[PDB]
């Protein structure tokens, strides 16, 4: 979650740069990471629980 | 003299070259009413022919009143008329039946196609104009305050697009 949060820190650093809806939907990095980050968060969620 | 006074009102309507909507069906109708009982006694076939020409213009004037207008010109025997003529058409629109009424139905369809295309162009603007609603989290970054409002639009537009896809007039802009 130290590392995980960085990848999420950078996604919201990329959100300021390009803010429009159609871009954020089609944006390369942000489309690919949300599925990966979700499994990474869910595994740390279940481990906390 | 009344038959020549109708041929002049037609030449005047020809010189006008502007969408005829009201006055054309009125001028030919009012005179033809008092001409029908008179033309049998009057005989003079040139007057009855002019009254027939005045009636056909009164019919064509209601039919007369973009890509759909160019497609309209195409199925009437005319080429960039609804372009160059709707601008300044002497008597090309007036001159140009079942093949006419079938053409009219192909333009009303082409008019419906464009009205859906404008509806899709309206969608394209609001997706560009909108920007993901970023809200405070402290900056100890920002986050989507309302995704549900954008989700409502997604399904609404997907349903509108599915509703358009069911219409036969979607096919050109279906891609």
């Amino acid at each position: 979650f130290q590392g995980i949060d960085k990848n999420w820190m950078k996604i919201m650093e990329k959100a300021v740069e390009t803010k429009k809806v159609i871009p954020c939907c089609q944006n390369d990095m942000l489309k690919d990471f949300l599925p990966d980050l979700n499994r990474k968060l869910e595994d740390c969620q279940k481990m906390l629980e | 003299d009344s038959v020549i006074k109708n041929i002049q009102q037609f030449k005047e309507k020809s010189w006008q070259d502007v969408s005829l909507a009201k006055m054309e069906e009125d001028a030919g109708k009012y005179g033809e009413q008092c001409s029908r009982l008179p033309k049998d006694l009057k005989e003079w076939q040139a007057y009855r022919d002019l009254k027939n020409y005045i009636d056909s213009l009164r019919e064509q004037l209601p039919l007369i009143i973009p890509r759909h207008w160019e497609k309209i010109k195409e199925i009437t025997n005319t080429k960039l008329n609804y372009e160059n003529p709707d601008q300044f058409y002497i008597e090309e629109i007036m001159g140009a039946l079942d093949f006419r009424e079938d053409i009219e139905d192909i333009t009303e369809s082409a008019d419906k196609q464009l009205k859906i295309r404008t509806g899709l162009d309206e969608i394209n603007l609001y997706w560009n104009d909108m920007q993901f609603q970023f809200g405070i989290w402290g900056k100890r970054m920002l986050n989507g305050l309302i995704v549900g409002t954008i989700l409502e639009r997604l399904e609404e537009d997907q349903l509108q697009l599915s509703t358009f896809n069911s219409q036969r007039h979607v096919t050109p802009f279906k891609a």
